[PDB]
């Protein structure tokens, strides 16, 4: 699948 | 001026050995502190993170902040360029578009210069939290890459699961189903809860290219969240890797 | 119930090896005395016969004799798996599957495969007792790169057992060749023989080479092939084959 | 007839391995003082020259000059069914349709006779005009290897350059580019007057091929002519490959 | 010609 | 490209 670690480390604006 | 001396260069080469696999391109964190790169995986499954510290080189020089955007193939295509007893050293000057590394055979007699091109890379830091795990697992590195890679042969999913102070990964598919229990032995586990997940074993077999890095790898896991892989880099860094459990 | 630990796994690996490639399943016949196998290859031109006594076993523990219906290719998939310092214990339950247990040579680890058995319709084949007109004892290796080198050069080898001593030989686009083996290779004859064989057979058998130092090769006028392996006196792995016609 | 019988018959193996790659076919011409084999590839971009003087036999007989029109890729299959150890024995009868090779273990206990078809070659042989050279390079062979095996991921044409004290390998691609710098002390350089040629590495890389029968390699350059790579055979010759500069 | 049916046998 | 060593090194 995918994304699934999206969802645990996002981007820090 | 960017400048890093690197007396065991296979160290460099192992690394971007390691990374190459996982991802294409990444980019290059430049600062005073060390080399610093991050990246996921083309599907965002998963995540690696390499730390150089600059103690860990033997010349360093940093007077400016930097970013490069790296062809991580073509910098491992230059890198088997390189003799495993070379002395490798980095240079990126002003706002350049170019990498140069240089190798210097021990002798005295072969210095290679390449000159990599750059790219530019439009990438967003990720922000990884320290936390505390339930069960955290050091054992050979060795052992570990063949657990996977045979496990693998089994089926596509490993259960990581700790009981009373001992792991086991299972795994099953058309051939029949199969686990294998390590126990505290140099294998250390450190539980304060029993954990159980599944994981992808197709990336831990990308993870486990690091292997040539240490001997020693550490597993660390919690209930729901992404298992971390590290290889401690010498004394000089480390690379993680982050994968998140199978749904 | 069944129960087989074996110490040397690498031995058991290396079985399999010879045996998948050969054949693709098979049925081990497991009794009191030990572990038995015979299977013919799909053309039947071939076959193999595979001893392993009890006595070859650390532990070994049989209480009804029985009939183990295997995929060869499935077990040797398992079988890469153990290590070759890996200690391999079989077991299987009165009446379904086979576990295999690799226990690590030392430093402890265990693994733990279970596997299915196939429902297979197998049939005894009578091997009839026969002396020999010509006996060869060669170191193995030898033998494999024989059978390596001439099948580059034609796909059939004749096989000439003579006073002197053992030669073998090809033909093919490249030219001929052939390879005299005189009298560690000891020859043993009798009535001197000419035969005739499929390279491609031959070079199966080969794969058993690994088990053993040194391979036996018996001819009689008009009569199929041996080759053997002995395995540390625990037993062996025969093959037969029909000459080539 | 001719007799050559060879104690090292892994000479002959190496030296039909380094052949069959740059050329399919030759003819051997076979005299009583020994083996010489000469041709181009088939691009006539480059030439092999092969010397096995008698001497270096333990046994040679040439009762008439012969001339064998060899399938290179056959003959070398059939040293191939030849252990390293094994000596080897080439003859033909003085009409040459057909060359035997003889392959004995050094224990005599096994000896495997082989036959090749020879062919039908018409070939005029080259005139190698008397040349004297700006520059000549001797070093090990296997470092020689490495700099276009390496230099090959980079680009296709390697710059060579002699200047002062040692010489530059350059090349360059869609990667970037890429130079490597030998200086002296088992590297020699006999530097006349200064000299910059462009060569095409993939005829080098089939050169290397003949790496194995010798640790040291000799490179021979002059302004605008071909550059010469000499690889010694035992005390007993030589296999120079020749090679035309990029136009 | 060619396989063992001829020599081995059922039983 | 083809033929440049035929320059240096013609049928004797
Ligand atoms: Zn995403
Ligand atoms: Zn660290
Ligand atoms: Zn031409």
């Amino acid at each position: 699948p995918k994304h699934t670690l999206d969802i645990f480390f996002k981007p820090l604006t | 001026m960017f400048e890093a001396r690197l007396v065991q260069g296979s160290i460099l080469k192992k690394v971007l050995e390691a990374l190459k696999d996982l991802i294409n391109e990444a980019c290059w964190d430049i600062s005073s502190s060390g080399v610093n790169l991050q990246s996921m995986d083309s599907s965002h499954v998963s995540l690696v993170q390499l730390t150089l510290r600059s103690e860990g080189f033997d010349t360093y020089r940093c007077d400016r902040n930097l970013a490069m955007g790296v062809n991580l193939t073509s910098m491992s295509k230059i890198l088997k360029c390189a003799g495993n007893e070379d002395i490798i050293t980095l240079r990126a000057e002003d706002n350049a578009d170019t990498l140069a590394l240089v190798f210097e055979a021990p002798n005295q007699e072969k210095v290679s210069d390449y000159e990599m091109k750059l790219m530019d890379l439009d990438v967003e830091q990720l922000g990884i939290p320290e936390q505390e795990y339930s069960c955290v697992v050091k054992m050979p590195s060795g052992e570990f890459a063949r657990i996977c890679r045979d496990l693998s042969h089994i089926g596509d999913a490993v259960v990581i699961s700790c009981a009373k102070d001992g792991v086991k990964f299972s795994a099953s598919g058309e051939l029949g189903n199969g686990n294998i229990k390590l126990s505290q032995t140099a294998v250390t586990i450190e539980m304060n809860e029993p954990v159980q997940l599944t994981f992808a074993l197709r990336y831990l077999n990308f993870f486990t290219k690091a292997t040539p890095l240490s001997s020693t790898v550490t597993l660390s896991m919690s209930a729901d969240v992404p298992l971390v892989v590290e290889y401690k880099i010498a004394d000089m860094g480390h690379l993680k890797y982050y994968l998140a459990p199978k749904i």
